[PDB]
């Protein structure tokens, strides 16, 4: 008992291992997992009825008129699939609040 | 079967090589942009543990705008058996959780006694008449002054301030009367300096103070003294520190205890950067 | 908040708990003054205002030559001057003399004593039990003890460590009278009973760690080693954490059912554990395997009833589930045919620690399995065979009966364990 | 305006409700502070359903926080989203349930239920118009399945006229993690079928073959499968949150899916998942979320459809976004599945649209389907409850607590009733 | 509970850190096996000439 039982003055237990093994069981954020194309959380807050009505369909990207795409068949420049991505609907409730 | 690692080629490694290449751009785009939480608590340390000198006297009593430093002197107690050991320094602290989520300082502060010696940018208090426009007097013995600390900032200054207790107000651990820094200027950063003896304590009322003396500091609106608690602990991102109160202690001969008792120490004239300790 | 209170009997007991608490000390850095270095501690440890911390276990013997080295040793300030209750005089290898004569005079100190350690629990999980069957001490007084702590508290968790005596080797003549004579106290006055034998132990030294002597020092670490890998559900933080009414429910399908056998893996020197890679299907594939037993039965001829994994460190629920997944596809393992779901996972995330000049190496993980199954029928038969060998021509009885007991308690004992026996197979037939 | 009450139970109920409200916090632009920093203003119009104002502009869930074991009220709290949740909405034991029905419904949990009544009662009181309730927790353990189907039951009594979800997750077939599991999670499944509006199931082995095959991971640990439920659920409620061209909400689905009474037990999906290396080469699109959704490896549960028959479909589209695809698509899989489709139900099949898509993404849609497959499910664990309730076996545990041994017997009855009730139908 | 969470924030600094270590010592793996290579190469074609 005398001859093993010494104090071992020098070891200190380790306090790393377990929160390293907390993250890799917390695992992967949703920028890593379901956030799609890089896409910053500000652009696609709009809605059909501001963008319809209150905007009054202003793009200023696609042309007034449309034209026969060629390659692919039927008009390329279709107002449906390709919405607006300006600053999004904003009035005085905020700023009332 | 077995698993490698990032760099062999076997099993499903394009993944893991998507992934690590997006995480690494996305950490290398977060320390381009300076977000990184290490770099905002480097910001906060040197903001807070810059160096600074202190103001020397020559005849030994406090002047008004004075740069001095707020000790309490070491003494052998025997009322527990684990306590801080020799002098402290009262310092200022803020909390450790908002002041790791958030860059700015926040009202109002928390105090604490720390085992510092040298003149640190947390814990060098000047002391400010309220009738303002004092150029060369001398703090005397039970006559109002004020306490201001700068804390390693250049933009505001804030005072020591404590209040009557209340239900909702209290300190930390201790559960009695609190003491912090706001910037509001009102009497609650009224405080007075104190002869520790009761007995020559009016006789001596109304003399300059003296430099590196033991005197008792007592709010002047709840009339309780400056108390550093020994025997209770403080978590703080700087470590381990000692507890501060306003409560007057005294013993069966209703002496004040060695609790109360503070020190203003000033700048040693031979090294500004050191002081008289 | 949540602790346990161990009791530690005999001399066995009294030797296991030193290489345990070591290991606690070492485990929750705890020196040998008693101190911190200049709350998952709260489960053993009480927290003085001078920052002491003393352990809430009790250390029993009947004879003062176990404890005084305890008390002059390196561990002298850290254990409480009262928790090591000493005795007068040994049992000797004796069932009557420690239950009739020599525990009457210390049980009511070791009962104030653990009224004190349960006023200071606030909340008490259970009390885990360390002795020998072999010893005097151990096999006597332990009776008393577990049939005191019935009726003084009800339904407390109640778990006991046993060194069961090895088939071959022994160092007792009367050990059969001694093992017999106690399974009365432990069949319905305890939760869950976990058996462990020397020889096997020896056997996983001989070609585990490649060590050719052991000792009893370096068996008790690995008793150690298991029962931190027990508790470190309680002190740990983990993804999936098992308390003592856990695996103490999902263990038992029966009063009768309540033993278990204790296996380790991986259990490798550091030498070895450099090179060999150690994945979670090869540490629990070689739980399986029997040559790992740590009691010495075959698991082939029995069937497995219920089992319990509890696993250590850097570990994924998802090869757990693949291994446990390949696992049942062996058809050398055989299940009972009731317990389909035949499995309980425990995870703690803190890799086990090692002890400085010990024979283990540092690991990231580990798992013991505690699995009940069917194949300690056979050990039980050599047992009360070797009993009825020795019983035919009326040896050592004596010494029995002349201490006071009557000598119809060996007939009765003989009969119960003929029906414990019975009810074993009972209970392995299937439907 | 309409405010939800969100509970929660069990170590699983913990670990997914602090996911939960992650993704309700990124989607309302709310802080781990507590205050708000976004940049549109839809997200203020409807943040009453979920989060109650307070001082400081502080806006805090709506939900109660239960368990037995207070080991895992350390890990929400310290968690990156534990100081939201307010310290009051937490209600705990002293001593775990331990996997274990008969303490955690009888006699542990029947002190405690008294407690949170009156927790449960100021928040549903503090509301204007309260919409429902809504329940996620685990069969498979002591407090969630024992404890957990006691408050439904006193929940229903007190409020009669209202509208109960619950998400529980149920035992799955391949590895189980609990011996005495089909005993914890049979003795619920007969309190829950009489006293439930919308139950979902989920399997925790289904959630490892989207990690496995749509995601393409390594190590998705009970984290990442935390988030795919958690946006399951964020999308079911949607239309209430924010505004869009036709709305649908909780009781609007219920109405749709529920033909009787003893059919209210269903099977989600979430259409938009991809793998990381194939994220930028395929174009979200209408046909292209339809074709993920319908297909079984996207499927959330333990049961193949192919094997039945569909009773009624449900779908939630979120983001700016067209019609005429939405209704060809979706009456072409009728068109073109008719042998999985029943034919005494004609369309049916349903459709939800809101505008406002979840957050880094274009367009999400939501799966909610009734089917009577799902009745392998219960199938499997019937014939393991009936495998070891022959011999008898850890019964003690169960009758050392005051019941009786007629309730395994009617448990089992019912719930055959309950199966051969889904095979007449199909 | 405020102690678990302090120490969760000090594991994030641990862990950007690590991030900054492991991205400094490939660099000066780099640097050093260049000026071996270039210092080999030189002493070479001096000797030779
Ligand atoms: N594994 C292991 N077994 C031990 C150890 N110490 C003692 N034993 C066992 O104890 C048995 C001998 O009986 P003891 O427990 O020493 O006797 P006792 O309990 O003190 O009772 P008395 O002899 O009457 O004083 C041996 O057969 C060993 O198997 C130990 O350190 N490790
Ligand atoms: N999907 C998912 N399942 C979980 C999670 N945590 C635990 N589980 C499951 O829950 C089961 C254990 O439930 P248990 O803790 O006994 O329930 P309780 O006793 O009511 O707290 C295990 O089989 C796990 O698979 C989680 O975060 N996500
Ligand atoms: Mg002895």
């Amino acid at each position: 008992y005398r001859k093993e039982y010494i104090p071992f003055p020098d070891h200190r237990p380790d306090q790393i291992s377990r929160w390293y093994g907390k993250r890799k069981v917390e695992g992967l954020p949703y920028k890593h997992l379901i956030t799609h194309h890089q896409e910053p959380p500000h652009r696609y807050l709009i809605s059909t009825y501001d963008d319809h009505y209150n905007r009054h369909g202003y793009n200023p990207g696609l042309p007034p008129l449309r034209t026969w795409n060629g390659q692919k068949l039927l008009w390329l420049p279709e107002k449906s699939d390709f919405p607006l991505l300006a600053p999004p609907t904003n009035y005085g409730l905020y700023e009332q609040l | 079967q077995n698993v490698y690692g990032p760099g062999v080629r076997i099993g499903n490694w394009n993944e893991d090589v998507y992934l690590e290449e997006e995480l690494m751009k996305d950490f290398l785009e977060k320390r381009d942009k300076g977000k990184l939480l290490i770099q905002r608590s480097r910001r906060l340390k040197q903001n807070l543990l810059r160096p600074m000198q202190l103001s020397v006297t020559e005849d030994g009593y406090i002047h008004y705008g004075d740069k001095v430093m707020l000790v309490n002197p070491d003494d052998p107690d025997t009322e527990a058996d684990v306590f801080l050991r020799g002098d402290l320094s009262l310092c200022m602290t803020p909390d450790e959780i908002q002041s790791h989520l958030k860059d700015e300082l926040e009202v109002p502060c928390g105090l604490s006694a720390v085992q510092a010696k040298t003149p640190i940018g947390r814990n060098t208090f000047i002391i400010l008449s309220v009738h303002r426009d004092a150029t060369g007097q001398v703090l005397r013995y039970g006559q109002d002054f004020c306490l201001g600390i700068t804390g390693g900032f250049d933009n505001k200054m804030l005072y020591l301030s404590s209040d009557h207790r209340t239900l909702l107000k209290s300190s930390k651990r201790s559960w009695l009367q609190e003491v912090y820094l706001t910037d509001e200027v009102s009497h609650v950063n009224c405080w007075q300096a104190a002869f520790p003896d009761p007995q020559l304590r009016l006789e001596y009322e109304g003399f300059p103070v003296p430099a590196n003396a033991k005197i008792l500091i007592n709010h002047c609106h709840t009339n309780r003294g400056l108390a550093a608690h020994r025997h209770l602990f403080l978590s703080t991102y700087f470590g381990k520190e000692a507890e501060v109160v306003a409560h007057t202690y005294l013993d069966s001969h209703r002496v004040e205890k060695p609790r109360n008792h503070w020190m203003l120490v000033t700048g040693n004239p031979r090294d500004a950067s050191s002081s008289m300790l | 908040m949540r602790e346990c209170i161990s009791i530690h009997v005999g001399q066995a007991g009294v030797q296991i708990g030193n290489a345990c608490w070591e290991l606690y000390c070492l485990e929750h850095g705890i020196q040998p003054d008693g101190q911190m270095p200049s709350d998952s501690f709260n489960t053993f440890f009480s927290e003085t205002g001078a920052g002491k911390h003393v352990p809430r276990a009790v250390f029993v013997d009947l004879e003062p030559t176990v404890i005084d080295e305890v008390r002059t040793g390196t561990y002298r300030q850290l254990f409480h001057p009262e928790q090591l209750i000493t005795g007068k005089e040994d049992a000797a290898n004796n069932y009557a003399r420690g239950h009739y004569t020599i525990g009457k005079e210390i049980i009511d100190l070791v009962l104030d004593r653990i009224r004190k350690l349960a006023d200071q629990c606030t909340g008490l999980q259970g009390f885990l039990v360390f002795h020998s069957f072999g010893g005097g001490t151990g096999s006597g007084f332990t009776s008393l003890l577990m049939e005191r702590l019935s009726v003084d508290y009800g339904k407390k968790s109640k778990l006991e460590f046993s060194i069961y005596p090895a088939p071959q080797v022994s160092t007792a003549v009367v050990e059969p009278y001694n093992s017999i004579l106690t399974t009365h106290t432990t069949l319905e006055h305890s939760d869950c009973a976990f058996m462990v034998d020397n020889e096997a132990i020896y056997d996983i030294c001989r070609r585990n760690l490649d060590i050719e002597r052991p000792t009893y020092t370096n068996l008790n670490r690995l008793i150690g080693q298991i029962v931190s890998s027990i508790t470190a559900s309680l002190r740990f933080d983990g993804a999936l954490n098992v308390d003592l009414t856990e695996f103490q429910t999902n263990l038992v399908p029966y009063p009768r059912i309540h033993f278990p056998l204790a296996t380790y893996a991986p259990v490798i020197s550091a030498e070895k554990a450099y090179h060999e890679q150690l994945s979670v299907a090869e540490i629990t594939n070689a739980c399986f395997e029997p040559a790992n037993q740590m009691v010495k039965c075959d698991p082939r001829h029995g069937k497995y009833m219920a089992c319990c994994l509890l696993y250590r460190g850097d570990v994924v629920p998802k090869d757990v589930n693949a291994a446990i997944a390949t696992i049942k596809t062996k058809r050398t393992i055989q299940f009972v045919d009731w317990c389909p779901t035949g499995f309980k996972v425990g995870i703690n995330y803190q890799p086990p620690t090692v002890v400085p000049g010990g024979d283990l190496a540092k690991v990231q993980r580990a798992v013991c399995m505690l699995s009940n199954t069917t194949a300690i029928a056979e050990a039980w038969a050599r047992l009360d065979h070797k009993f009825d060998l020795m019983y035919a021509k009326r040896a050592f009885v004596h010494w029995y009966v002349g201490e006071g007991m009557e000598e119809g308690e060996f007939s009765e004992a003989r009969e119960d364990m003929a029906a414990l026996e019975k009810d074993y197979e009972e209970v392995g037939v299937d439907s | 305006m309409r405010e939800i009450v969100h509970l929660q139970a069990g170590q699983c109920g913990n670990q997914i409700g602090a996911k939960f409200w992650e993704v309700i916090s990124d989607e309302h632009g709310i802080d781990p502070t507590g205050t708000y920093h976004g940049d549109s203003d839809l997200q203020l119009e409807r943040i009453n359903v979920y989060y109650n104002e307070a001082t400081g502009g502080k806006y805090v869930p709506r939900a109660v926080l239960v368990d037995l074991e207070p080991g895992t009220m350390d890990s929400v709290r310290s968690g990156p989203f534990g100081q939201i949740f307010r310290p009051d909405n937490f209600v705990f034991g002293q001593s775990g349930a331990g996997n274990n029905w008969a303490k955690g419904h009888y006699t542990e949990g029947a002190e405690l239920v008294d407690s949170v009544l009156d927790v449960v009662r100021k928040e549903a009181e503090s509301c204007d118009c309260l919409q429902g309730f809504q329940l996620t927790h685990s069969l498979g353990g002591g407090t969630g399945s024992g404890m957990g189907t006691l408050l439904i039951s006193k929940i229903r009594e007190e409020y009669p006229d209202r509208i109960m979800n619950t998400f529980s997750v149920v035992p799955s077939p391949k590895v189980s993690d609990t011996v005495v599991e089909p005993y914890n999670a049979t003795l619920s499944v007969h309190q829950l079928v009489e006293n439930t509006d919308e139950t979902y199931c989920i399997d925790n082995e289904a959630l490892y073959d989207i990690c496995f095959r749509t995601l393409k991971l390594t190590t998705p640990t009970y984290g990442d499968l935390n988030h795919l439920v958690s946006a399951t659920m964020s999308g079911v409620t949607t239309c209430l949150r924010f505004p869009g061209q036709l709305n649908a909400d909780l009781r609007k689905l219920a109405v749709n899916m529920v033909p009787f009474p003893r059919l209210h037990f269903f099977m989600p999906g979430f259409a938009p998942l991809t793998s990381r290396g194939s994220q930028q080469y395929r174009a979200l699109t209408v046909p292209e979320l339809t074709q993920q959704m319908f297909d079984a490896k996207n499927m959330m549960a333990a049961c193949d459809p192919r094997h039945g028959r569909y009773l009624t479909v449900a779908a939630v589209f979120r983001g700016r976004m067209s019609m005429k695809e939405v209704d060809e698509q979706m009456l072409n899989v009728q068109n073109k599945n008719s042998s999985y489709f029943v034919e005494w139900i004609p369309n049916n099949v349903k459709t939800a649209v809101c505008d406002i898509p979840p957050r880094g993404l274009k367009m999400s849609a939501t799966f909610i389907g009734n089917s009577t497959a799902i009745q392998e499910l219960f199938k499997r664990i019937s014939e393991q409850f009936t495998a070891m309730f022959r011999r008898k076996a850890f019964l003690h545990w169960y009758t050392g607590e005051g019941m009786d041994e007629m309730e395994f017997t009617e448990a089992e009855s019912n719930m055959n009733d309950l199966v051969s009730e889904y095979q007449q139908y199909q | 509970v405020q102690r678990k969470q302090f120490l969760r924030l000090l594991q994030n600094e641990q862990f950007e850190l690590d991030m900054e270590e492991a991205i400094q010592k490939a660099e000066e793996n780099k640097r050093l096996k260049e000026l071996q290579l270039k210092q080999e190469e030189k002493l070479a074609m001096e000797l030779a000439k």
